[PDB]
């Protein structure tokens, strides 16, 4: 078949919203606390994740639907899916070659030793790494790429989400879009939506050690001190 | 109860 | 006549502190979050006054006397003080000539255009520069200069402060140091004691306008979010 | 209760 008008809107509609809320030249970092190669790295990266959960925000601020959620339930996705979203949106800047996020220049290029030294473990590195690989073989596209992004914030099993009905229909009307796109328009995708689901299973098990490593490092109060508000109050645990 | 999260998913 | 041992041992005691959180070379500077010159020098003193904080806190700790006060009285203290003690060190780096506060280089000089960009007012700044002259004017002597900081910092007349009597003694037995050493080792003043007073004195006016402002930009998380845990924590009025 | 002064305070 052949996708619908309303169906493409969404892709439209999504397209500009991350094209609005990612920065293809990097010039933002330079305004981030410098990097320095005992979590030496934990300022400048702090202030890379804090500045990505603005962007994210506003990425979702622009996804059809989600503005219409109760402010209680943006925030329970918000806060249980932002790392997600970073992880996923990171992506687009990892690289193959030199296993690295390369952003801006040579500053801003993040090695898997770079990484260590803001206070996470291979624990979490080691499969993180593994995903952004994985991933960034899909060669997905913009849209699906997009959408992938979409799904995953839009996911009703979160916890704190109360209208856990609504959303589910959102995510549904998501995920389809997605696995139409690709049956119209990716060329060899025959496998790639189960493919792409199967990453959004990753994701939790990342959001899973993360958050146990976040909180060791959150309770030590030297090195609270050195993240951002948003991050504390995203990454924290209030309720 | 989230400050700065309301404040950014308004305007 | 002469100072003593025991008024001699805590001028070595507090000027040697001081040295200690004190960095002559400014170089810990380049690791704050860039100046631009929308409160768009925020983050950047923002940095600069949340690692005066640590510094001031340092210096408290090596205050003879001080350490033995109750954490609470200590805190009581610093966030009650501590914006004094900021004021007051910062004149170590204030120039008359071009009337702003030189460090590190021409990147860490701050003129009270810069410092306008950072969410405070003339209301603030006409007065602050004021008293960066006037005082700079005193030509205070290193051992002067350190007391009056430990002055300050042990009034017992600041709000949460529960020991008002041991304190007020420790205040006392550092003051008499600052007449004694003036009188022996200062030539001309006479006067200055008595000058060096009237400047706690306008230190309270200062704290006093800085916390209304602080207080306006605090309720503003689009600007809150700028700051640092440690500043949120200190020039908060959590109790 | 002021996490970070308290252990910039001790040590
Ligand atoms: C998913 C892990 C996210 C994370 C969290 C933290 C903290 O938990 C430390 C206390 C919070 C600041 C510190 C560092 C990172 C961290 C950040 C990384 O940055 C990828 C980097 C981040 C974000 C983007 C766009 O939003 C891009 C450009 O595509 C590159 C790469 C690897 C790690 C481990
Ligand atoms: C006394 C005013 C202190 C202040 C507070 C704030 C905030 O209130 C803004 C929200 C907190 C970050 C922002 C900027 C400043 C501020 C900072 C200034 O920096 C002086 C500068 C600061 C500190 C030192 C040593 O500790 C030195 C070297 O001697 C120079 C000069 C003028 C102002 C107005």
């Amino acid at each position: 078949h052949m996708l619908s008008d309303e169906q493409m809107q969404i892709i439209n509609s999504l397209v500009e919203a991350h094209h609005k809320t990612y920065d293809d030249s990097y010039s933002d970092f330079v305004r981030f606390r410098p990097p320095v190669r005992r979590l030496s790295m934990l300022p400048h990266l702090a202030d890379l994740v804090s500045y990505s959960i603005q962007k994210v925000i506003g990425f979702a601020k622009m996804i059809p639907g989600f503005r219409d959620l109760t402010a209680e339930d943006q925030i329970a996705l918000l806060k249980s899916s932002a790392i997600e979203i970073i992880m996923l949106r990171s992506n687009q800047s990892f690289s193959l070659e030199d296993m690295s996020w390369s952003c801006g220049g040579p500053d801003f290029k993040y090695c898997i030793n770079d990484v260590t030294k803001a206070g996470h473990t291979l624990e979490l590195l080691e499969p993180l790494v593994k995903f952004q690989v994985g991933l960034k073989k899909l060669k997905l596209h913009e849209e699906e790429h997009v959408l992938l992004m979409a799904i995953c914030l839009l996911s009703p099993d979160r916890p704190g989400v109360q209208d856990h009905v609504r959303i589910e229909a959102l995510q549904d009307r998501l995920c389809d879009v997605l696995q139409a796109y690709i049956r119209i328009q990716h060329p060899g995708g025959r496998l790639l939506y189960a493919k792409m689901i199967q990453k959004l299973a990753d994701l939790r098990s990342l959001n899973e050690e993360h958050s146990k490593q976040y909180r060791s490092l959150s309770f030590q109060p030297e090195h609270s001190m050195q993240l951002t508000p948003l991050v504390l109050e995203v990454f924290g645990s209030e309720v | 109860r989230h400050k700065i999260l309301h404040r950014l998913l308004q305007e």
